[PDB]
């Protein structure tokens, strides 16, 4: 289900996509896949929208049995991009498309890579071939009001506001990863260990975290703990049936203790209920997720920007 | 063990037919508590019909139902009953049984545990599959399907074989005076898709083993 | 000589707020008053007996008060499962077990005007010998709406039926269909078929119409 807003029923492909300043306003655009729509328009000159009727909850995932997608409040890379936390960059010819997903008919797909996040788009009237390598014309996409299953998010991924770590901690994490995967040479074309002879690039499923430096920390043995911290971004503010509150309304609810709220919002930021002369006022409620994830790895505890399990392309040592 | 009242299943009868529905009590001393029956006509409130004390089969009826129904009990099988000699169309309703809890000499008791209810449908019609008619269109537009003259409930309605679910309203069936049901299912669509998108409503009536796919087109 | 009057018939209230429902007996029933809850699609269940005693396993946010003729059911902070119908019941005087007519507790939202559409009968239905004209009111709030059929300006009664959805899970609105049914012969002796809709969200009534056999 959605964080705030049920799936869009757009009426035309030409409607503009406004920039919205409020957090809950942004969340509602995310619920409606307006951010992926905006990405496609910027980068592929796509016309219109993805997510018609279905919204974010009906996106396709690889693998399809996807743990974090069950929690509407966990952010995907595209979600985090819209919130300014990272950038899903337009794919270049050198970015490798992983085998496994069902690419045929897709209009957008995205995967984490070793050093970032990459998206592949299609222009108006086109969709992806079975291999994902090319866009071909597809009469099923002519309306420009496309369903959510045309959007493919690769990986079991959760993004979250990060607690930055110093370079010294990154370099010790990085050395621990190297010691855990001594046979890997490159990942997604990025040197991981020094090698001479190497395999061809191969699909590689791995746990990883993005800790905000030059590349991800990939992990074999690691521990995670989820704790609900009830920070201000863990709540959204809306009115029943009518969508997100404005930026200034949201700021009032999350600073003054004077708005309606669910129990956890009352418990943390304060709430006031009843009475009113007329019209329902703003309410804030807890976003549905396990909380904030802390990763134990190599003797360190880190609150990463993103954490996930997903497929990348790796070469292996040959000797 | 907790108190449970389990009623018999839904009934479909013709006018002037007889009908006996049942309510089986478990988890308590059956002979020692009144059992009541409560009628709920479609879209209306609750009306008390009568009570029976299974210990000695003493009965009390509301004046509204006295002489119209008979309430009985069989304590050998912990079951209470409600029955009609000759049903009318206006007996279509949900019927609940409920156990009466008495506390003292001042009042008459309240209903502390309820059965799940028995739907009774009275129509002179026999099993019949629906006719499906387009609601032709007509920013956004509305289109739909009129699913008319079927019996009994239920029909199921989907759009584009289930690919289209958001923005659909399938209204509750109405039991017409002909004894047949009718409903409409409508959906909101972009006007610009009228003529480029195909909209088909799939209507399935299991009691008549009928499936109908109806394409809904402009003009 | 014994009525139970519940007010209001529909209580529109926001999640987390306190709700107060009242029951007035036309004559004293002491404390012998019970409250029942009926959730959508479910059987009623006891909430309160003896005017103020909460039944076993009922959440603590439900309380009842009163004695004599004026009774209250209070829900201290409404949860999503509390939007339901509530019935009061008298068990003091014969004929006992008088039920109130019910108070529906529904989700409050800003007024939303219906989008109104009219649908003429299909050729396929006309060739079956009957004609159904459908008027659709989509996604409005509150529930109260007036739909009147005019057949060349003559107001119709007795040949129409309405059907309404439940309050929608996501946007908390209602939708409504009104179906006018005529014989084919009756359909064909009139020209103008019109649906006229009155609703709080509309500054003035809205009429949707067509002419038999023209577009
Ligand atoms: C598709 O292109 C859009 C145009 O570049 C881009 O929108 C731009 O997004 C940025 C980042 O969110 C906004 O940046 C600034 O907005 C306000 C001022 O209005 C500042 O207070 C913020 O701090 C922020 O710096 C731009 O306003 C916005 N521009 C427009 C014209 O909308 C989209 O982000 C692109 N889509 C994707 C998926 O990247
Ligand atoms: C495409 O759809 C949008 C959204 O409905 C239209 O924008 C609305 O237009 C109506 C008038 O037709 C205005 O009253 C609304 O205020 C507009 N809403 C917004 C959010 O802008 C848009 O006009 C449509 N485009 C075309 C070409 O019809």
């Amino acid at each position: 289900g959605p964080i705030i807003c049920a799936g869009p029923i757009h009426s035309n492909k030409s409607a503009d996509i406004p920039h919205l300043l409020g957090y809950s306003e942004k969340i509602c655009q995310i619920d409606r896949l307006i951010h992926v729509s905006s990405w496609l328009r910027n980068h592929s000159q796509f016309q219109g929208y993805v997510g018609q009727r279905g919204g974010r909850s009906q996106v396709s995932y690889y693998p399809a049995e996807n743990s974090y997608s069950r929690w509407s409040g966990l952010l995907s890379p595209c979600d985090a991009d819209w919130l300014g936390m990272l950038v899903v960059k337009k794919a270049k010819g050198s970015d490798m498309i992983v085998p496994g997903p069902s690419y045929k008919g897709k209009v957008f797909f995205e995967r984490p890579t070793f050093d970032g996040y990459v998206g592949w788009g299609c222009g108006s009237g086109k969709s992806r071939t079975e291999s994902g390598e090319l866009c071909s014309s597809d009469s099923g996409t002519s309306s420009g009001l496309l369903p959510s299953d045309r959007v493919l998010w690769i990986g079991d991924v959760a993004c979250q506001p990060m607690t930055p770590i110093p370079e010294e901690t990154f370099l010790e994490l990085k050395s621990f990863s190297q010691s855990e995967f001594p046979d890997i040479c490159k990942i997604d074309g990025i040197v991981f260990n020094q090698c001479e002879g190497e395999s061809l690039p191969q699909p590689f499923d791995v746990a990883w975290m993005d800790v905000g430096h030059s590349h991800k920390i990939i992990m074999r043995e690691h521990k995670t703990k989820w704790v609900q911290e009830s920070s201000s971004k863990d709540f959204v503010c809306y009115k029943e049936g009518t969508g997100p509150c404005s930026e200034s309304e949201e700021k009032t609810c999350k600073t003054s203790g004077s708005c309606r709220g669910d129990m956890q919002f009352c418990k943390v930021a304060g709430c006031e209920h009843g009475e009113e002369a007329s019209e329902a006022k703003c309410r804030c409620s807890l976003v549905h997720k396990p909380g904030e994830v802390v990763v134990s790895y190599g003797g360190m505890r880190v609150r990463p920007k993103c954490y996930g399990f997903s497929r990348m392309m790796a070469t292996l040592e040959v000797n | 063990s907790e108190v449970q009242l389990v009623q018999s299943g839904a009934e479909v009868k013709e006018p002037r037919e007889s009908l006996k529905i049942s309510c089986k009590g478990s988890g308590y001393s059956f002979t020692n508590y009144w059992i009541g029956w409560v009628r709920q006509m479609p879209g209306k409130g609750l009306e008390w019909m009568g009570i029976i004390f299974p210990g000695d089969s003493d009965t009390r009826y509301s004046p509204s139902f006295q002489g119209q129904v008979t309430i009985s009990a069989d304590k050998s099988i912990n079951t209470a009953y409600l029955q009609w000699s000759s049903l009318k169309a206006s007996d279509t309703a949900i019927y609940y049984c409920a156990r009466l809890k008495r506390r003292g000499f001042s009042g008459e008791g309240y209903f502390d545990y309820w059965g799940q209810g028995t739907l009774v449908t009275v129509s002179s019609a026999s099993t019949k599959g629906p006719s499906v008619f387009p609601l032709a269109p007509s920013g956004t537009a509305a289109l739909g399907c009129l699913v008319k003259d079927y019996f009994p409930e239920p029909v199921t309605v989907s759009w584009n074989s289930g690919a289209l679910t958001s923005g659909v309203h399938t209204f509750p069936a109405v039991l017409q005076s002909s004894g047949l049901y009718s409903l409409s299912s409508v959906v909101t669509v972009p006007s610009s898709s009228l003529g480029t998108q195909t909209y088909i409503c799939n209507v399935n009536h299991k009691p008549s083993n009928t499936k109908v796919d109806k394409r809904v087109e402009p003009k | 000589e014994l009525t139970l009057t519940q007010s209001p018939a529909t209580l529109s209230v926001s999640p987390g707020e306190r709700a107060t429902l009242s029951c007035r007996a036309s004559q004293s029933v002491s404390s012998n008053l019970a409250w029942y809850q009926q959730k959508p699609g479910q059987a009623p269940r006891l909430l309160i007996y003896g005017a103020s005693t909460r039944a076993t396993g009922i959440p603590a946010r439900f309380s009842g008060s009163g004695s004599g003729t004026e009774f209250t059911l209070t829900i201290s902070s409404l949860q999503s499962e509390d939007f339901a119908v509530y019935y009061c019941q008298q068990y003091n005087n014969w004929p006992p077990y008088t039920f109130g007519q019910g108070t529906k507790v529904e989700i409050k939202r800003t007024v939303a005007a219906p989008s109104v559409f009219i649908f003429p009968p299909s050729d396929e239905q006309l060739k079956s010998g009957t004609a159904s004209v459908v008027c659709l009111l989509n996604n409005f709030y509150p529930r109260e709406a007036k739909v009147q059929w005019k057949v060349d300006n003559a107001l119709q009664s007795g040949n129409s039926q309405e059907s309404v959805t439940e309050q929608d899970s996501k946007d908390s609105t209602y939708s409504l269909s009104s179906t006018l049914t005529l014989s084919k012969a009756d359909y064909e002796k009139h020209k103008v078929y019109a649906c006229e809709v009155t609703h709080q969200g509309l500054s003035s009534p809205v009429t949707k119409s067509f002419n038999r056999g023209e577009c």
